[PDB]
């Protein structure tokens, strides 16, 4: 999920936006 | 472990800031 | 409104802690 | 919904749990 | 007590309830 | 150790929310 | 007043940092 | 106590030290 | 500066970019 | 002065997130 | 690296509180 | 660097002050 993805390596702002509605 | 728990706390702050009014999906499973 | 914006940032932190594995949607 | 209810008045953990998935 | 417990594993809110007040 | 130190900061925030008007005592000793 | 409730959250973080090993008195 | 003293006006670092053990 | 600009109306993350070095 | 203080705390966190490697300019 | 990223988020908060009106520069690399 | 000096061993608030403008 999101935690596995962004807490094992740093998500950039582009990668975080993937999660907005 | 706990460190994933502490990270997930900064993660949600960062999502809140990034997504503004849109809001975001947060279903950790 | 900034006051409402900073209040949402604390709400998202509290829900994170309260909801645990279940998560939550925050639209706002 | 939540902002209206929890930003103008203090919400407990119990009431915040209503907004969980 | 609390750091040993809650920093090596995740404490529930009800586990944290003990440490009030 | 920084990790325990960062963890203490999140614990104190979580206690603040759980304990409300009762307060709490945070001895890290 | 969520005003003071939000403030209080910044305050305990500040106390934790200032007091370090000593701990602190938090009886609102 | 501390919440009215320090959430009414900002407390300096020294004023915060008042509430350490 | 940034206080005047961003403490009464919300600054976007794109407006915050201006203060990056 | 309290609002200003609490807002500054959130701004510095947001600046950190957006500026990353580059750092930022901060003086209030 | 994530641990350094997390520590940085707390460092910035501590600096803000300690430095106050003076401000600080925070260039993490 | 501050990250190097403060991200493995804890910097006191007095060490942090060295980094204020
Ligand atoms: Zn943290
Ligand atoms: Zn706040």
């Amino acid at each position: 999920g999101i935690v596995e993805q962004c807490c094992t390596s740093i998500c950039s702002l582009y990668q975080l936006e993937n999660y907005c509605n | 472990f706990v460190n994933q728990h502490l990270c997930g706390s900064h993660l949600v702050e960062a999502l809140y800031l990034v997504c503004g009014e849109r809001g975001f999906y947060f279903t950790p499973k």
